[PDB]
RNA sequence: UUUUAGUGGGCCAUUUUUGGUAAGCAGAACUGGCGAUGCGGGAUGAACCGAACGUAGAGUUAAGGUGCCGGAAUACACGCU
RNA sequence: AUGCCCUGACGAGUAGGCAGGCGUGGAGGUCAGUGACGAAGCCUAGACCGUAAGGUCGGGUCGAACGGCCUCUAGUGCAGA
């Protein structure tokens, strides 16, 4: 049969019945997507920071 | 030896200085409302004598009554009315006039009657229709002790303190105005005037700004 | 249990606002104003009655 | 009519009583409802809520989890409180003398506590000897280590353990799991 | 519009740092209340000047009364209005004891005779015709003859009773 | 049939801003982007590599990754009933700093500075911004400025 | 008699009869909610019957009370009557429908001896 | 966070629209409705106006009206026909 | 003490979800339950309780069994096919 193809009528009512959320950011994002050279050094630049912190407290 | 009577002597003492504080602060407000209106009246007389035109201070407070019901409202004025706590017809709220609120009023203009409330209408609305939001729970004001329990940290201790923070837009206007649960007004007692409400007041309806004629309308709704 | 209206019921008008007694005493709501004799400028009334 | 901004007649979404018809657990709820009402210590409000919790919301706390919380700095003499079941652990070979207040102790975890000179205490004995939660330490077991949480949020590029009955070759290690057979997840 | 009131409105076009003391425009406005008169102020100055209410300022609104409200005046009212198919200028003469009560008649007359609403009409000018024989219209020149008197035939008396007993008369 | 390609409907958007065709001026390549900087995405049509999709033209986001010629920018994209984090690899010639964040950061330095002489004396310096408050009293003089305007004008066709 | 009580207000004394129970014999007057999609009863068209809803519920002070001010308690024998010795101002005995005529004599004698209002002291009396 | 029902035929109105001479036409966009909804008004009507609904009492209104049906001025005023 | 009480707000609704209840046949317990001085059924513009599902009582007919409550169970509720 002939049918109504497409409409976006009533689509923003459903989009706001459950209240659109911004994506809930965090401190310390994932290092996926970073330049792998920078992440590789950052493993060591934070390992040695912990060694210089844990030995200095004890 | 449960020792009530010394505590009742202390409580009835402490109520007496508290009413003494309220009585002198109401006398302080009563003199300052009187000199303020006398100064504005004399300033106009002085400017007319000195060939000039006294231009009044622009109004810092409006009182917004929602005059339209619930159905068929577009999404943008619907959200502004909720943020002004006008969630049903004939609800009222005082609104401090800034540019951020002068543009809220222009969005909801065909749903509200607003205008500039006088001391008398502020006094009568808070006396007759004044309620507090206390554990949200809508408490009628009815006693000065339940204002000081909730607004004493801003130095508001009586009902006439609360009117004073509304008419003179004080530094704690926001806390005093959001304390007041929105005024649940009746329909106006001599009707509206105006055979059709939902045109502008300028063209002969009710909505929008009726600058000082809000006092006739709200006292009819009170 | 029952909200009584100040602006009726003088007892609740005095429970709130102890100055309500003093306002009614000195009558304070029908108080006179001093009679000052300011007159407007000539340019004010001429501009008022201008065509 | 009212331009409502919120769903009318909404329940809280929180248990206010246990679903269990355990007669003695209602007595403990009765004991701690009184305490949370009348003491103003926050321990009794947390404990009374945790009495309401369901069986997966009360995971067991091992005795090796009890012992590891007593390795905390200055917490050796606190009273461990588990609103739930305390289970054994033979993976730990030394257990400290301590006071543990739980609902239930398994017959091995009662053995490993009283052999080290400890005491296994019911929560009504805890409220007698610590009505404000004085010097107590609440321990909670791991909720998300359950075998059912693994299948939650199973989707593309999620790594979340498909709901399956059969394990090994021929069972979901093919098209959709390797770049050779079709595509990868 | 129970009775129109004449106002003077004075507006300014807000002072800038380049221009302090701007030039103070004044209109004479026939309106019901001051809300409409200020609205009629900005509507008319927006046809004359680069100013609007968002960039302007009302510095005085004063109600102008009629100086001699108990003297019969011949007025000449200049009016521009929009019809259904164009804009027309118009001159009409109203004999009345007030300016604001001639403007009542004019808004009544233009609605009755030209179907022109309040929103269609601009009052160009009300002036009192000072001297007789400068009165142009004949419908008002009627009432300016020496020793004018007229009867009122066919008097119909209102009744408060639904029934009469007399078969009444219309003498007067 | 229907066409839904990558640069579809981008006829005027990727265009080159009349009398400013040609090479990219060198201040674009000398700008310095750090992680956390807030950047406006505007595609330069004369550079076809590293070019953002048409959805992101005019969007503003935060730098998260820095490579040789490209910043990694995070944009929030409304997808259905929620926003999803979009991570874009754009070369630095489609990218400029958001001038609002330079205006913010000076106000942070200003509010730090204004609170310093609030600590010398006179606490609660009232450093929050306020909207356009209503005007105060005026007294408008008339000396040399007597109020005058005439009436509305009549109807003339003036062709 | 009974305790003091407020005036008993019923809010709807009329029976809630089923739609079209007056019209077909197969439809009983026992209330059934019209679940039809077209139903002018269900859609609350003006002119139609009232439907039971919780706003009609009785005030809880006077709920379950007879007009005599008592809650009816159904009593089978003398022992069941004697659970009402202390509550003679709140409860009235109703002798059950299946009690013998000779057993109804013995119940009414004790309820007179105890001061209990029996709301049906006339079933199976030879008069 | 888990789990699950129904739905996946739509239709109308304002505004901006494509096609069509036009359509109670075929297709889009945004919103508000109807479907799923009674109540007061438009005589009558899914969609318009007003307003959304526990059971009652009192007051005041909306939109619409106030010769009579029909509650409410054969009101007041200026004209026009 | 899923009681007693104080306070505030709210109440539209198809498909649909859930909760609290009403009723039926049979089962475990109990009321040392009712019953040939009349069980059950049935009729009753007689009465009472419950918003309701329903429950209760009186009268007439009748003649052998049948209820309340705490639970278990299902071939468990009809206006339509
Ligand atoms: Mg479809
Ligand atoms: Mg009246
Ligand atoms: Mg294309
Ligand atoms: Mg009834
Ligand atoms: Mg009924
Ligand atoms: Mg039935
Ligand atoms: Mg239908
Ligand atoms: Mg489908
Ligand atoms: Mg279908
Ligand atoms: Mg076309
Ligand atoms: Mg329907
Ligand atoms: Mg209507
Ligand atoms: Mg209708
Ligand atoms: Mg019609
Ligand atoms: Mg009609
Ligand atoms: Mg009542
Ligand atoms: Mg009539
Ligand atoms: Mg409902
Ligand atoms: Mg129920
Ligand atoms: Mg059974
Ligand atoms: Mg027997
Ligand atoms: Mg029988
Ligand atoms: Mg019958
Ligand atoms: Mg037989
Ligand atoms: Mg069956
Ligand atoms: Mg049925
Ligand atoms: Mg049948
Ligand atoms: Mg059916």
């Amino acid at each position: 049969a002939k049918s109504k193809n497409h409409t976006a009528h009533n689509q923003t009512r459903k989009a706001h019945r459950n209240g659109i959320k911004k994506p809930k950011t965090y401190k310390y994002p994932s290092l996926k997507g970073v330049d792998p050279k920078f992440r590789r050094n950052h493993k060591h630049a934070l390992h040695g920071t912990a060694k210089a912190l844990a030995a200095a407290k004890k | 030896a449960e020792q009530v009577a010394a505590e009742r002597a202390a409580r009835k003492a402490a109520n007496k200085e508290k009413r003494a504080i309220i009585l002198e602060r109401n006398a302080a407000y009563q003199k300052e409302y009187e000199t303020a209106e006398r100064n504005i009246i004399q300033a106009k007389r002085d400017a007319k004598a000195a060939g000039s035109y006294y231009v009044e201070a622009q109004h810092k407070l409006v009182f917004v009554v929602r005059i339209k019901g619930i159905n068929k409202i577009p999404p943008k004025p619907r959200k502004v009315l909720q943020l002004l706590r006008l969630t049903r017809i004939n609800s009222g709220t005082f609104v401090k006039v800034t540019k951020a609120t002068l543009e809220l009023l222009k969005l909801i203009e065909p749903y509200v009657a607003y205008g500039y409330p006088s001391y008398s209408t502020i006094r009568q609305l808070v006396y007759k229709r004044g309620f507090g939001k206390i554990n949200k729970q809508r408490v009628p004001l009815s006693d000065n002790a339940i204002i000081e329990a909730n607004l004493g940290k801003y130095g508001i201790l009586s009902i006439d303190d609360l009117i004073h923070e509304i008419i003179t837009v004080g530094p704690h206007f926001k806390q005093a105005n959001n304390f007041l649960w929105p005024f649940k007004l009746s329909n106006p007692s001599g009707g509206w005037g105006v055979p059709r409400k939902f045109k502008h007041f300028i063209q002969g309806g009710s909505f929008g700004n009726r600058e000082e004629f809000i006092n006739k309308l709200v006292k009819s709704m009170n | 249990v029952l909200k009584k209206n100040p602006l009726k019921n003088k007892q609740v008008l005095l429970r709130l606002n102890p100055y309500a007694k003093v306002f009614a005493a000195e009558k304070l709501g029908s108080k006179k104003a001093e009679k000052t004799g300011t007159k407007p400028a000539a340019v004010f009334t001429e501009t008022l009655k201008h065509d | 009519g009212i331009d409502h901004t919120s769903k009318q007649h909404k329940r809280s979404g929180h248990r206010t009583a246990p679903k269990s018809d355990n007669v003695y657990l209602k007595l403990l709820v009765k004991l701690y409802t009184f305490l949370a009402r009348r003491t103003d210590a926050p321990f009794n409000k947390v404990v009374l809520k945790a009495l309401f919790l369901s069986k997966i919301n009360r995971p067991p706390v091992s005795v090796s989890r009890i012992a590891r919380a007593l390795k905390q700095e200055g917490a050796a003499n606190k009273t461990v409180v588990v609103v739930g079941t305390v289970t054994d652990d033979a993976r730990i070979f030394e257990f400290p003398k301590t006071t543990v207040a739980a609902l239930r102790f398994t017959a091995g975890a009662r053995a490993k506590i009283v052999k080290a000179g400890g005491e296994c205490i019911t929560l009504d004995q805890l409220a007698v000897r610590a009505p404000k939660g004085q010097n107590t330490l609440i321990l909670r077991g791991p909720r998300n280590s359950r075998e059912a949480v693994r299948h939650f949020g199973m989707g593309p590029h999620k790594g979340k353990a498909p709901r399956i009955l059969s394990t090994g070759r021929k069972f979901e290690r093919a098209r959709g799991r390797r770049r050779s057979k079709g595509f990868k997840v | 519009m129970a009775h129109f009131k004449e106002y003077q409105v004075i507006g300014r076009r807000l002072p800038t740092e380049s221009v302090p003391e701007p030039k103070l425009f004044r209109m004479r406005i026939f309106a019901s209340n001051e809300v409409i008169a200020k609205s009629r102020y900005w509507y008319f100055l927006q046809k004359l000047h680069k100013v609007k209410k968002a960039s302007g300022e009302i510095v005085s609104i004063n109600q102008i009364n009629e100086a001699h409200p108990t003297k019969v005046k011949n007025f000449g009212v200049w009016v521009r209005y929009d019809s259904r198919s164009g804009t027309h200028n118009m001159y009409k003469e109203i004999r009345d004891v007030s300016r604001v009560a001639a403007v009542e008649t004019l808004y009544q007359d233009m609605a009755a005779r030209h179907r022109a609403r309040f929103r269609s009409i601009h009052i160009l000018k009300v002036a009192e015709i000072e001297k007789t024989a400068d009165v142009k219209r004949q419908y008002v020149k009627q009432f300016l003859t020496k020793d004018l008197k007229f009867p009122l035939p066919h008097r119909v008396q209102k009744s408060t009773k639904t029934f009469s007993y007399k078969r009444p008369s219309t003498f007067y | 049939g229907k066409s839904h390609g990558y640069r579809s409907r981008t006829r005027y958007m990727f265009q080159r801003d009349f009398r400013k065709h040609g090479a990219v001026h060198l201040s674009t390549y000398l700008k310095v982007y750090k992680v956390g900087d807030i950047v406006d995405i505007k595609a330069n049509g004369s550079i076809q590599k590293g070019m953002p999709h048409k959805f992101y033209q005019g969007k503003t986001g935060v730098v998260y990754n820095v490579t040789k010629s490209s910043v990694g920018v995070i944009i929030n994209k409304m997808v259905g009933n929620r926003y999803l984090e979009k991570r874009l690899n754009l070369r630095v010639e489609h990218i400029k700093h958001s001038k609002c964040r330079q205006e913010f950061l000076e106000r942070v330095k200003a509010n730090a500075a204004k609170r310093a002489e609030a600590k010398a004396q006179g606490v609660a310096v009232q450093l929050k911004r306020q909207p356009a408050q209503p005007r105060e009293s005026r007294i408008v003089s008339t000396e040399g400025n007597v109020p005058q305007t005439l009436a509305p004008v009549p109807y003339e066709t003036f062709i | 008699a009974s305790l003091p009580h407020p005036k008993i207000v019923k809010k709807h004394t009329k029976k809630f009869k089923r739609h079209h129970s007056d019209r077909y014999h197969r439809v009983a007057e026992n209330w059934r909610k019209q679940k039809g999609i077209d139903s002018v009863v269900r859609r609350r068209f003006r002119g139609n019957i009232s439907q039971p809803k919780i706003g009609y519920g009785s005030n809880k002070k006077t709920k379950f009370l007879s007009p005599s001010g008592h809650k009816t308690f159904l009593v089978a024998n003398v022992k069941d009557l004697e659970t009402l010795t202390m509550h003679t101002k709140t409860y009235a005995a109703e002798i059950a429908h299946n009690i013998s005529a000779k057993n109804r004599v013995v119940i009414l004698a004790r309820a007179k001896a105890l001061g209990i209002k029996v709301t049906n002291p006339k079933g199976r009396l030879a008069l």
